């Protein structure tokens, strides 16, 4: 796990190439480059949402048409066996090109992409066999039916796309574009990175404020203005590209109903409208959702624990897969047949009415918490009328999809748990709302409506402790600047009540591989942890020792007792064995002559005095894109050199 | 005094007791025809008369129709227009609006052949639901033909919608017709089946 | 041997049907015929207390008729009575019992009738502004009291507005009475000399300084 | 104008402080202040809204109950006289606790608050006296009649709340609390402000992350997780305090529909929508924008430039403030007495009709647009019904509202420009839609609401040239994600087409004050020609006397001395802290050798350094001192922020 250098290399070279630009093009290029990175990020989500809508129509059309025809004949067993094959053949094809192909394509990738944007690069997480891979597999594993979502792949599919666009070059295709040339550096591809991460968010939700403010707590740096200016710019790119190919789609073209993949609606009908003495209340749920999110989260930390150490091989992680999206369907299908109420229409509330044993103008009724998209379900949840659900079927499919949904997370396939706790917690908020509506009587303030929404902020939260970006994005996909206040006591109360047990399963998940991961602030001297061996480099260097000193420390500082002079990396020595070093900026490859290296090394790197504290040297090593950061005495002698795994450790 | 402040002229007074004697009686015929549903069969041509009656005064258009912040010619009509395609009664008829549709037709009276062989093959209900299921299958069939033809064109007729929820909760339940589905053993044991299948793979990959 | 009310209804419970049927196409009638010029709240109020007098006596078979489809006809005809009634604010007139109209605005009425017979007596329009100014002036003034009174327990009810709507149409316009208003000069004066102080101010402030 | 030091001198006696408070109260603290100053804020503003609410109300029944009494008898020049005389009576006491008492709170304080957050201490801008005459001169001149808002100086006012609780004392009355004594440090102080100032933004506009953003832009640090943290749950109370309070004052307490103290609406009417055959029809209006808003910034630098000089006397400024209320009133007069066309009160629209000579059921529609909020007038030129406005009115009432807020701006009262910003660009903004409901033939896309709020947020984006917080918090009071696009378009059309000509409002009253005010963002310009040469250094074990005349120069202020002992650096001390010394809990009381006392570890950069690298060093961390070293650690120039603004 190598890093890259946010900070730049403000060389001789960079310095005497600022010129003849400055003597004002690549201002108006960056801009360029997001609004591209905004357009691609939209066109794949509408391409994701329209597959996964033709082809989980086709299956429910296929899996409904033979379960209506064996009713009354009485081959019910026959259309088991259809379902729970249809679901282990898309996951099947949907698995061996994970486990086989690609496994960074596993899962979401939101700790790949929070692990980049800390500076850690995991080896293949930006290509574009990536990128189609993740884009296929999500496509096969909603289709599938597994209890996954749909929407936590786009940040990784999004910042991808940032991470390919930005270079102008496909080191895929064997091409090259001359056409961008510039941007060809870690101070420039982590911004476009981070960009591209926003409109994820963007286009995933339908809140650009979100994805930008999702940017700036992972890669938490200094505030630079026409950054988040940009930022901004290509998150409303990307939530407006997607809501005009899908209002094109639909065939409309006016209304615009589609912000992102999921939409809750409108929560202002007056009876949405809350209280303060059930503030409370509020807080109360805040806790239910903190225990079970830690349930979640430790039932899923022993369960990878076993999956590491005891199903690794890819044959033997496709096979897993296969039997869970078998499981899935025939959990479903006895959930199904051994219920007993009925329902008629309700002008689209089912989008595959099944009739099995009801009463012929009637239809299933757990059959509608399946055969929906989880996106319908949650939608459903919450703006319902009151006596829409059967506390008992609702209460049934809420116990079952949670340990559906805690099997499935870490499985090898790409996926996402935002759609899954959303779920979980609308469900069990609209039981919530059932029985505060049971004691009061038939209330007013006691809306099972309102306290879904509240239940489904609660879960998540619980589960994926995140407060600051998770608020915003619940704050505007719901359009009502009033529900802040409940929502945000609610995830805070959840982080607090789930950080006395367990970690966050994005963060647990970062642990479980040996990641070094800087995190906000410090949790001890500059002497204590810095490395005192660390073989400085003279300026007039003879060559043959730098052959030797590089044949693990991919930087040198330059010295000379022996005074400081600035540092030299591991690159730019194997490139002299401006535009050269950026020539060979993708994949870095007697005895006797000189190097003169007084024109290439960095002149003026950060530094930290010997007694300066550990909150100030992790200041600025976590602001500042730093890899080194040099530990100088008081006649600036150099001693020790402080590193991200000098840092992470602690 | 000058016409239309006071009173009004004669002409346009008498286009006004002719609307009142038209939305009386079609007040009267859909309050008649409310609940055993024969709304969109009985009265058609009276809201033909009454939606002709509107369009012969709107093209003294302004001295009946806005001259009031409360315009009550104006506001009945959206009601007797409203509760028209609420009940989708475009259905029942034909293109012309002049008769009933060819398809109403030959529902209701495969509709009263279903409620004829009820009521004659009656003496429990065990005979009821012998001998008399031919009918029922046919009619819902038909129920279902004709909902998909019309969502062709994009609920039915609210007069055809009415007799098929009375003979789908005529047989349903009062008669609790039903069908015995011997189908309990073999379900639960494929279901036991392939829930077994992870507790193998778990084990011997556990083992081996 | 049918059961009842699934094929076809019960005999007393279609009597209620029929009964309410003809006392709901009566007020559709009444409320057609005065309709433009606008009686609305002043003849329709026997037959409206009786439409919701017979919807009550249908909920204490109420199920076999409110409740037994999806487009009930008999609850959406009585709500339409009820918005339309609620519209009108014929509950502003009609004082407190529903049995006679109020004694606030008979004496509307009769002050209206009294000032149309005066304008039509009294009949260019110069001799209807003269001589007939008094009836109009103290038409307008118990309305503005009527209407300032009726806010403390937004519209009157619809006949007295349209009385008065139609004595504004037919004394503002078709009869052209007006004041002269000759106040012209001194609001010219008092404003040109209010608009050069910023002039005074900024021009000896700016030479002696 | 006086520095900030925002980063800590983490000294020995720092580090005792911190371990036995370490061997945990004083984060929990920070929750319980930030908490205060959010429900503070939201009261202050209810407070303000009541009081203007029933104060106005006051006026205009004793202005229509005097010219619907002379409109039939004669002499209506009375009424024009009183109405004159009524505001210059206001605006007689809102301008003599200004321009006499305290000239600070003159304007609204956003440029003060910007220039507390960069770092510089204008020398009265979080004190007592500031909110009380500020407070009560937003309400005099807002009655008063001036033509000003009320949502600018709530930004000030909840600053100087948030630097008063967090320090918990009074200076002014002399009374002490030892509740907060930990607060005291200066980085913390800065850091209240900052929410302070957001609670402003969320209780004035109703949006809570627009002030989050307002707060991260101004005062550009390094990103701190747990402050944003702090600040949005300031702004989220602020905005729940207000909401809550308004609706049990009015009636019904389950209707929080009062967000801020102007609140747009929603925009979910389905004739609202935009399409894409209209975008570059929104890139029109963000130039029609700017060159409005140079156009405003023109004559308001000219007017400014004609009161710095011949009137600066606080007797003329006074005058000058009353002559500006009783011109307003007479123009306003003029306006509704030769104003031809009226209105039959459709419904609760006018709130004080006047039927002046109009028939009996007819209220005059120019004296709608005045006699009336201008929030109710910029809500009410949004989502209207089309054919509800004249154009000859919107015409006269846009062209004689932009002069009246271009000329009322530099006074001495307590006055906001976003206000009647949003007017001025809502009400040309509906003309332009009403003349494209005119060539289409009234079809469904030129609907002429929609382009009243495009036509606000371009002259309020070209007047005050700040954006991603003003876009953020046009979302969140239009309450519509699908909007942000447009309205994103519109402000950086304005922006770019405005900096053209003429700087930004703010920016323009910053810099004609001689303030040392630092910008966001030249490689070929190194540190060796930004430093100072002449440094007089402390020595570690330094004889007292020379420290007497160190401080003692009275020829060049110093308030940052580094200590040396060749002469290599080992550290910084302060003035403030030296004199503590010539006479850490007894630094903190005094808050408004000398090895164990010094900054043990001062930020340094060498010489051969470039300025956008000392830049981005000097702003993100807050500093007031860096000292530049040689190859060694020995001193050559140091850098004090001066030397960063003046290039
Ligand atoms: C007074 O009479 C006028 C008509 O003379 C009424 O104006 C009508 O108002 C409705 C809705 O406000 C419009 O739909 C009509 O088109 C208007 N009529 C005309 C001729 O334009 C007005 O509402 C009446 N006022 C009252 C209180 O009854
Ligand atoms: C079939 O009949 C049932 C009842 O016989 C109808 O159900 C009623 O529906 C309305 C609104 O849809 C409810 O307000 C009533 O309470 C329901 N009645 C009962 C007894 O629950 C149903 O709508 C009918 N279906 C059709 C298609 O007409
Ligand atoms: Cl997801
Ligand atoms: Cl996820
Ligand atoms: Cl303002
Ligand atoms: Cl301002």
């Amino acid at each position: 796990y190598e890093s890259l250098d946010y900070d730049n290399s403000e060389n001789q070279l960079f310095l005497e190439e600022e010129r003849r630009i400055n003597h004002r093009t690549v201002e108006i290029k960056r801009w360029v480059i997001c609004a591209l990175i905004g357009i691609l990020t939209g066109l794949v989500a509408c391409f994701i949402d329209i597959v996964v809508e033709n082809l989980a129509g086709l299956k429910y059309r296929v899996i409904k048409g033979n379960i209506d025809k064996f009713t009354e004949k009485g081959g019910l067993s026959f259309s088991l066996l259809l379902w729970a094959t249809l679901n282990a053949a898309f996951v099947l094809v949907g698995s061996v090109i994970v486990a086989f192909i690609e496994p960074v394509a596993a899962g979401s990738g939101i700790p790949q992409i929070k692990c980049f944007l800390n500076g850690v690069k995991i080896p293949h997480v930006v290509r574009l066999k990536t990128l189609v891979i993740k884009v296929s597999g999500v496509i096969l594993s909603v289709v599938g039916g597994l209890a996954v979502g749909k929407e936590g792949p786009m940040i990784h599919s999004g910042s991808v796309i940032a991470a390919g666009i930005s270079q102008g070059r496909s080191t895929s295709l064997k091409r090259d574009f001359k056409i961008f040339e510039y941007f060809r550096r870690d101070t420039e591809k982590r911004d476009f990175v981070s960009a591209g991460a926003a409109a994820g968010v963007s286009a995933a939700f339908g809140a650009p404020v979100g994805g930008v403010l999702f940017s700036l707590e992972e890669g938490a740096s200094f505030w630079n203005q026409f950054l988040t200016w940009r930022i901004f710019f290509a998150s409303m790119i990307s939530t407006f590209t997607l809501n005009f190919v899908l209002s094109i789609y639909h065939g409309n073209m006016w209304d615009l109903s589609s912000p992102g993949l999921i939409n809750f609606g409108r929560f202002d009908s007056e009876k949405m409208a809350y209280t303060i003495h059930e503030i409370p209340v509020f807080i109360a749920m805040g806790v239910v959702g903190g225990v079970l999110g830690a349930v979640f989260n430790a039932l899923n930390y022993w369960l990878t624990m076993f999956r590491i150490r005891y199903i690794h091989r890819p044959c033997l992680q496709v096979i897993e897969a296969v039997l869970v999206a078998a499981v899935t369907a025939t959990v479903a299908f006895v959930l199904i047949y051994s219920s007993r109420d009925c329902q008629p229409l309700q002008g689209g509330s089912m989008s595959y009415p099944l009739q099995l044993f009801c009463a012929d103008g009637e239809y299933n009724s757990m059959a509608a918490a399946f055969f929906n998209t989880p996106e319908k379900s949650v939608v459903s949840l919450f703006h319902d009328p009151p006596g829409s659900y059967n506390p008992l079927t609702l209460g049934l499919f809420t116990l079952v999809y949670f340990f559906l949904a805690c099997w499935t997370y870490g499985l090898t396939v790409s996926a996402g748990v935002f759609i899954p706790s959303l779920l979980i917690g609308a469900a069990w908020g609209r039981l919530f709302g059932i029985s505060l509506s049971y004691l009061t009587g038939a209330a007013i303030w006691a809306d099972p409506g309102k306290y879904a929404l509240m239940g489904a902020a609660a879960q998540l939260g619980g589960i994926v402790r995140m407060t600051l970006s998770l608020t915003v994005i619940m704050m505007e996909a719901t359009s009502n600047v009033t529900y802040g206040f409940p929502i945000m006591l609610v995830l805070m109360t959840a982080k607090i009540v789930g950080d006395v047990f367990i970690e966050g399963l994005y963060d647990m998940h970062i642990q479980l591989q040996s990641v070094p991961f800087l995190h906000w602030e410090a949790p001890l001297t500059a002497r204590e942890v810095m490395s005192t061996p660390v073989t400085c480099l003279r300026r007039r260097e003879k060559v043959g020792v730098i052959v030797d000193v590089l044949s693990n420390h991919n930087g040198f500082p330059v010295v000379e007792p022996a005074r400081l002079q600035g540092l030299i990396l591991r690159s730019q020595l194997i490139v002299l064995l401006l535009k050269d070093f950026r020539d060979a900026y993708p994949r870095f490859p007697e005895r006797e002559c000189t190097m003169d290296l007084s024109e290439f090394m960095n002149p003026s790197p950060y530094t930290v005095p010997q007694e300066a504290s550990l909150p100030r040297v992790f200041k600025l090593f976590r602001a500042l894109g730093l890899r080194h950061l040099v530990v100088v005495d008081n006649r600036n002698q150099v001693v020790g050199l402080v590193t991200r795994k000098d840092l992470a450790r602690y | 005094l000058p016409p239309d402040l006071p009173d009004l002229d004669p002409e346009c007074r008498e286009l006004l007791l002719d609307f009142a004697n038209s939305s009386a009686e079609l007040t009267g015929c859909l309050v008649r025809s409310a609940r055993p549903v024969r709304l969109c069969q009985t009265c058609y041509p009276l809201f033909q008369q009454v939606v002709s009656k509107m369009d012969n005064i709107s093209r003294c258009a302004r001295s009946l129709l806005m001259a009031d912040r409360m315009q009550i010619v104006v506001i009945l009509s959206e009601f007797f227009n409203t509760t028209w395609q609420e009940a989708n009664c475009a259905n029942c008829l034909t293109n012309n609006s002049e008769e009933l549709s060819n398809s109403t037709v030959y529902f209701l009276n495969l509709f009263n052949h279903t409620l004829t062989c009820f009521e004659h093959n009656l003496q429990n209900y065990s005979e009821v639901c012998k001998n008399c299921r031919e009918a029922y299958k046919t009619l819902s069939s038909l129920y279902s033909e004709m909902q998909k033809m019309n969502e062709l064109e994009n609920h039915l007729c609210i007069d055809v919608e009415d007799a098929m929820n009375i003979t789908r909760k005529l047989w349903s339940r009062t008669f609790n017709c039903s069908v015995p589905c011997s189908d309990t053993v073999p379900v639960i044991a494929v279901s036991v089946f392939i829930l077994f299948l992870p507790v193998v793979f778990y084990l011997s990959s556990f083992l081996h």
